[PDB]
RNA sequence: ACGACCAGGGCUACACACGUGCUACAAUGGCGCAUACAAAGAGAAGCGACCUCGCGAGAGCAAGCGGACCUCAUAAAGUGCGUCGUAGUCCGGAUUGGAGUCUGCAACUCGACUCCAUGAAGUCGGAAUCGCUAGUAAUCGUGGAUCAGAAUGCCACGGUG
RNA sequence: UCCUCCUAAAGAGUAACGGAGGAGCACGAAGGUUGGCUAAUCCUGGUCGGACAUCAGGAGGUUAGUGCAAUGGCAUAAGCC
C-alpha cells in the first residue's frame, strides 16, 4: 500500500491542481489490473497450460482463472468450452503491491528496455501493454523454465478521457517514453 | 481470498547494485539481490546518449585536413 | 579502401567544376565520367551525371553521400530477372 | 549471471560466458576481465557480486545489443536510404564485398530455388 | 573503316546446372604458454636486417647484400604442461557492420591484408564415382614463376609416414 | 404415417400429382428445486497471436440463444452458471 498511500497524498493533490477537479471523486484512480496470458498452444497437451498458471500464480499471488472458448473457431481448431487461456484479476492492496513489482523491478529487468508507449490507452483511459517474457519478473527463475512465455496486463483505471489515465500514470512516473 | 489455495504472499527485502532497499510481498520466500532498479536504471540518461547518430560532412572533416 | 595520409580523391576537372558551380551557385547538371571521385562537402546541393558506360544518370548529391565516391550511384549492369 | 540484460551461464568460464554477450568476443573479454582483475580460468560460479558489478560496468563501457543492433539496422538503412550499390546488394539480398553471383552466394541467397 | 586515338564501362552479371579445388563438420581435436629438427629456391627501379612506434596489417630511420658471406626467413605438424569435456560446442568459419594499412594517377563497380564485433550451413555426405603398390598414399609446412599490387591455382621442396 | 408455415376467405375446420421444409430421436441430466447471471455483432488497445482464440473498455440492446425443422413464445427469463 505504498503507493497507494502516496496515490493517496500527492497524486490526487496534483491532479485536482492540474485539472481544477471540482470534486476530490472526480479523480481517477486505478481499479484493477488484468493479467492475460492466452496461451492457445495447450490444445496439445494440458501441461502447458497447467505450468502458465503455475508460473503466473508466482507472479501473483493468486490462483488464476482459467479461461475458455466463447465460441468455437475452426482457424485454431477450437470448440466452445476449451480451456484456452488464464487471467488473473488483481484489485486493492495486491494490485498495488504487484504494480509496484512491475514499475520498480520488472520494467528495469526488461532487455532493451526503452520506454512505453503513450499510445495504448484505448480512448478510455484503460491502459494495456504487454510483455514478451516472463523471467523479467524475478520470482520466476531462469532454470526452472519450462517454457518462455509472455503475458498482456491491463490497468483499468476510472479515468473517462485518455489524458487522465496519462497524467495518472505519469504521476506514478510510469516510464511512457 | 480464500484460504489454502493461492500461493504464500510475504514480504521479503530486496537490496541492488545501486543500493535500493526495498521490502515487497513476493512468492519468494528469500532475500533477493537485483542488477538494476528504477533509481539505477538508465533510462533518463543512458538511453538519450544512446541514440549516437553521428555526422557524415564531420567524420570527413575529421579524417584529415586540407 | 585509401590510406588517410594520402587524403581523399578527386579529379581537378572535377574540383574546378566545383568551385566554379559553388561560386556561381548554379545546380546545372554537371557531366562527369569521374566514378572514382570521393564527395565532397562542398558539392551539397549539385546535380552531377556520372557516366555509368552508356549515358550520364543525374545524381543529386546529399549530405550522407560525402564519404562515399561517385560511382557507386551509378549502377553499370542492369539486372530484372530471369523469367 | 545477468549481464547487461541478458543471463549468462554459470558453469562456463568467464570469457567464454562474456563472449555469449553480443557485442563481445574473446578479445574484449579479456579486456574486460583485465580490467576487472578477474582471472579467467574461473567461473561464473564463486564470483562475489562486486566482482559482477564490477563485469555490469566494464561491458556498460562499450556498445552492445539493444545499441548494436539499432547501430547496424541504422547504417543498413543509411545505405537503403541512399540508393548506393552496396544498399542495392543488402535489398536485393545479394552478397555486397564483391562476390561471385554466378555461383556459390548461398549465404545471402539461401538454398536453392527450383525452375519448376 | 572490319583500320587508328581517348574516357568510362564490361570481360567479375545470376532463377539455375556441371567440372576441378579449398576449409570444415572436431577430442588421433580446438586454445594458451614453452620448446626441437628441414630441404630447395629468389634478390638491385630489388631482398631489405637492427632499433623505435603501432594490438595489428604496417610505418620511420636504416645496415648488409648482384650475394655457400647479407636478406627474404621464426619451418609447421611434433613434444611438454595446463585447458575445454561432447554440446552446433572454446568445432566451424561463412556473411555483414564499423575502424584502418599498403600498392598504385586511381581500389565504387572491381584488390589484398589487419583490428573489433558478427557467428550461416555443416554433426562425415544418395545413386554414382576417383586416385594410389613405398618413402607411395595420407598429412604438414616452405619457396618460386607470372606480378606495382593481386592465388585455395601451377611448378618445385623437404618433414612425419 | 406424423410435425410446421402458406393456400385457408381476421373463431374452428377446409381440397389438388398445390408451394416450401422436417420426423421415425435424444437426455439419469439436456429432469426437479433454490440461489445467481444476461446475449449477437462491431470499435479501440494489447506478448507469441494472425480476418477470427484469450484479456480490458465502449457502442449496441437480443439483430443471440432454445438438443433437432418451422411457427408461436420466452427478461419474472422457458436462455446461461
Ligand atoms: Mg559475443
Ligand atoms: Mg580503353
Ligand atoms: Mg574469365
Ligand atoms: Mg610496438
Ligand atoms: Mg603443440
Ligand atoms: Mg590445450
Ligand atoms: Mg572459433
Ligand atoms: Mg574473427
Ligand atoms: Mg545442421
Ligand atoms: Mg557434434
Ligand atoms: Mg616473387
Ligand atoms: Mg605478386
Ligand atoms: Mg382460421
Ligand atoms: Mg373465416
Ligand atoms: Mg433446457
Ligand atoms: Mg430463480
Ligand atoms: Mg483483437
Ligand atoms: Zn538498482
Amino acid at each position: 500500500a505504498k503507493l497507494h498511500d502516496y496515490y493517496k497524498d500527492e497524486v490526487v493533490k496534483k491532479l485536482m491542481t492540474e485539472f481544477n477537479y471540482n470534486s476530490v471523486m472526480q479523480v481517477p484512480r486505478v481499479e484493477k489490473i488484468t493479467l492475460n496470458m492466452g496461451v492457445g498452444e495447450a490444445i496439445a497437451d494440458k501441461k502447458l497450460l497447467d505450468n502458465a498458471a503455475a508460473d503466473l500464480a508466482a507472479i501473483s499471488g493468486q490462483k488464476p482463472l482459467i479461461t475458455k472458448a466463447r465460441k468455437s473457431v475452426a482457424g485454431f481448431k477450437i470448440r466452445q468450452g476449451y480451456p484456452i487461456g488464464c487471467k488473473v484479476t488483481l484489485r486493492g492492496e495486491r494490485m498495488w503491491e504487484f504494480f509496484e513489482r512491475l514499475i520498480t523491478i520488472a520494467v528495469p529487468r526488461i532487455r532493451d528496455f526503452r520506454g512505453l508507449s503513450a499510445k495504448s490507452f484505448d480512448g478510455r483511459g484503460n491502459y494495456s501493454m504487454g510483455v514478451r517474457e516472463q523471467i523479467i519478473f524475478p520470482e520466476i527463475d531462469y532454470d526452472k523454465v519450462d517454457r518462455v512465455r509472455g503475458l498482456d496486463i491491463t490497468i483499468t483505471t476510472t479515468a473517462k478521457s485518455d489524458e487522465e489515465g496519462r497524467a495518472l500514470l505519469a504521476a506514478f512516473d510510469f516510464p511512457f517514453r | 481470498m480464500k484460504k489454502d489455495i493461492h500461493p504464500k504472499y510475504e514480504e521479503i527485502t530486496a537490496s541492488c547494485s545501486c543500493g535500493n532497499v526495498m521490502k515487497i510481498r513476493s512468492t519468494v520466500g528469500h532475500d533477493l539481490n537485483l542488477d538494476v532498479c528504477s533509481k539505477c536504471h538508465p533510462f533518463f540518461t543512458g538511453k538519450q546518449r544512446d541514440v549516437a547518430t553521428g555526422g557524415r560532412v564531420d567524420r570527413f572533416n575529421k579524417r584529415f585536413n586540407i | 579502401p585509401r590510406s588517410l595520409k594520402k587524403g581523399p580523391f578527386i579529379d581537378l576537372h572535377l574540383l574546378k567544376k566545383v568551385e566554379k558551380a559553388v561560386e556561381s551557385g548554379d545546380k546545372k547538371p554537371l557531366r562527369t565520367w569521374s566514378r572514382r571521385s570521393t564527395i565532397f562537402p562542398n558539392m551539397i546541393g549539385l546535380t552531377i551525371a556520372v557516366h555509368n558506360g552508356r549515358q550520364h544518370v543525374p545524381v543529386f548529391v546529399t549530405d550522407e553521400m560525402v564519404g562515399h565516391k561517385l560511382g557507386e550511384f551509378a549502377p553499370t549492369r542492369t539486372y530484372r530477372g530471369h523469367a | 549471471a545477468r549481464i547487461a540484460g541478458i543471463n549468462i551461464p554459470d558453469h562456463k568460464h568467464a570469457v567464454i560466458a562474456l563472449t555469449s554477450i553480443y557485442g563481445v568476443g574473446k578479445t574484449r573479454s579479456k579486456a574486460i576481465l583485465a580490467a576487472a582483475g578477474i582471472a579467467e580460468d574461473v567461473k561464473i560460479s564463486e564470483l562475489s557480486e562486486g566482482q559482477i558489478d564490477t563485469l555490469r560496468d566494464e561491458v556498460a563501457k562499450f556498445v552492445v545489443e539493444g545499441d548494436l543492433r539499432r547501430e547496424i539496422s541504422m547504417s543498413i538503412k543509411r545505405l537503403m536510404d541512399l540508393g548506393c550499390y552496396r544498399g542495392l546488394r543488402h535489398r536485393r539480398g545479394l552478397p555486397v564485398r564483391g562476390q561471385r553471383t554466378k555461383t556459390n552466394a548461398r549465404t545471402r541467397k539461401g538454398p536453392r530455388k527450383p525452375i519448376k
